[PDB]
C-alpha cells in the first residue's frame, strides 16, 4: 500500500539505437547496501 | 511484428540467459548485483538483443517489465549508492561506479551514450542530485542528473515491486514501486 | 520458473536476435538458408540460451514453436537436402553438410553430439533413409538415422506450415506439416 | 494436407540442461533455396 509513480515522456527513438541491450545495474562506494533482484519478466512488441 | 519476452522467478546458480559485468552474479535463488561492501559494480544484462524501434517504418515499440529486488543497508542511514534498471546499445560495458550507478559518466549531457535508465537512488550526490538531499527515482537519459525525479522513503531490506511500462502511441515511460 | 518466447513475423536485413552461421541471412524479409546453388549450408539460432531442464529438480521444460518455410527447387524431380529445426548445445556449430543436414556427423548413435533435430528430408541417401526412397519427415537423436519416420509429398515452391511441441509430463515430442 | 509424427523422447538424457535452437539446411550434388517466413517460440520450465 505505499506506492511511488513517476511519469514522462521519453522520445527513445531520438536517444537510443535500433538494437538494445536491457537489464540492471547498481553500485557502492564509500557507502554500501546489498542490491539484489527477486524475479524479472520482460514484454516488447514492435509492429 | 517481432516481440520478445522472458520471465524469471526464481534465479538459479547457472544463469546462463543473463551476461554478468562487474561482481554481478547469481546466488541463493536471487541476483546479487551488489553484496553489502564498500566499492564495487555489479551489471546483469538479458542475452538477447531486443528491437525497439525500426528506421524502416519508424514504428516504436510498446514494452513493459516487473521485477522485485530489494536493498538491505546496514543501517538507514548510511546507505548507498543505488540501482538501476537501463537500456543501452547492445554492447554496452560498466561506465563509473558510485554514484554514477554503473550507467554514465558525466552529469553533462552527451548523445554518445545512447542510454535511458530509471535509477532509484539512495545517496545524494550534491552536485547533481535533487537539493532537497532526499532519496529518489528518476529517469536519467544520458547523464546522471535525472530529467525528472520522486521522492521515495527507502525501507531497508523490505521487497519492493517495480512496473516500468512505454507506450509508443505518446511516448510516455511510467514507472511505479510498490512496498505492500 | 522460467519462460522464453519470441515471435518474428517478418524478418528484417538486420535481425540482430539471431546467430547467423554458414551462409544463411535475411533478404526480402525472409531468413535464407541455402539460396538454390551447390554444396552449401545455413544455420540461424536464436541468440539466447533456453533452459529445457534442471539438475537440482529434475524438471524438464515444455515448449512449442511454429513456423512457415518454403522449399523452391528447378523442378520436382531434382532436389536435396533438405532442412532441420534442431536443439544443441550452446556452443553448436555447423556439422557435416549435405546429407547430414549441418547437424550430425554419423548414422552411428553418438552421445557426446547432445543434439535432437526434426529434419524435412528431400534427398534419400541408401547408407540410412528410409529404403522406400520417399521423401519424409523424422525425428533424429544424435544421429542422422532417424529413430522414426512418416513419408512426406513436397510441394515444391509452397509454403508449409509446421507446429513442434514438447510436452515433459507425457515425454512426447509431436510434428504437425501443413500446406493449406 | 497435414502430416503428423509423434514420439516419446525423454530429452533429458540427451541434451545439456541450457541449449540453442536453431535452423539448419543444406545442399549436396542437388540443390533447392531453403526459406522461413515467420518463426514463433515459446518455453516454460517449472521451479
Ligand atoms: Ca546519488
Ligand atoms: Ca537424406
Ligand atoms: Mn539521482
Ligand atoms: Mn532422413
Amino acid at each position: 500500500e505505499t506506492s511511488y509513480t513517476l511519469n514522462e515522456v521519453v522520445p527513445l527513438k531520438e536517444f537510443v539505437p535500433e538494437w538494445v541491450r536491457i537489464g540492471f545495474s547498481a553500485t557502492t562506494g564509500a557507502e554500501f547496501a546489498a542490491h539484489e533482484v527477486l524475479s524479472w519478466y520482460f514484454h516488447s512488441e514492435l509492429a | 511484428t517481432e516481440t520478445t519476452s522472458f520471465s524469471i522467478t526464481k534465479f538459479g546458480p547457472d544463469q546462463q540467459n543473463l551476461i554478468f559485468q562487474g561482481d554481478g552474479y547469481t546466488t541463493k535463488e536471487r541476483l546479487t548485483l551488489t553484496k553489502a561492501v564498500r566499492n564495487t559494480v555489479g551489471r546483469a544484462l538479458y542475452s538477447s538483443p531486443i528491437h525497439i524501434w525500426d528506421s524502416k517504418t519508424g514504428n516504436v515499440a510498446n514494452f513493459v517489465t516487473s521485477f522485485t529486488f530489494v536493498i538491505d543497508a546496514p543501517n538507514s542511514y548510511n546507505v548507498a549508492d543505488g540501482f538501476t534498471f537501463f537500456i543501452a546499445p547492445v554492447d554496452t560495458k560498466p561506465q563509473t561506479g558510485g554514484g554514477y550507478l554503473g550507467v554514465f559518466n558525466s552529469k553533462d549531457y552527451d548523445k554518445t551514450s545512447q542510454t535511458v535508465a530509471v535509477e532509484f537512488d539512495t545517496f545524494y550526490n550534491t552536485a547533481w542530485d535533487p537539493s532537497n538531499g532526499d532519496r529518489h527515482i528518476g529517469i536519467d537519459v544520458n547523464s546522471i542528473k535525472s530529467i525528472n525525479t520522486k521522492s521515495w522513503a527507502l525501507q531497508n531490506g523490505k521487497e519492493a515491486n517495480v512496473v516500468i511500462a512505454f507506450n509508443a502511441a505518446t511516448n510516455v515511460l511510467t514507472v511505479s514501486l510498490t512496498y505492500p
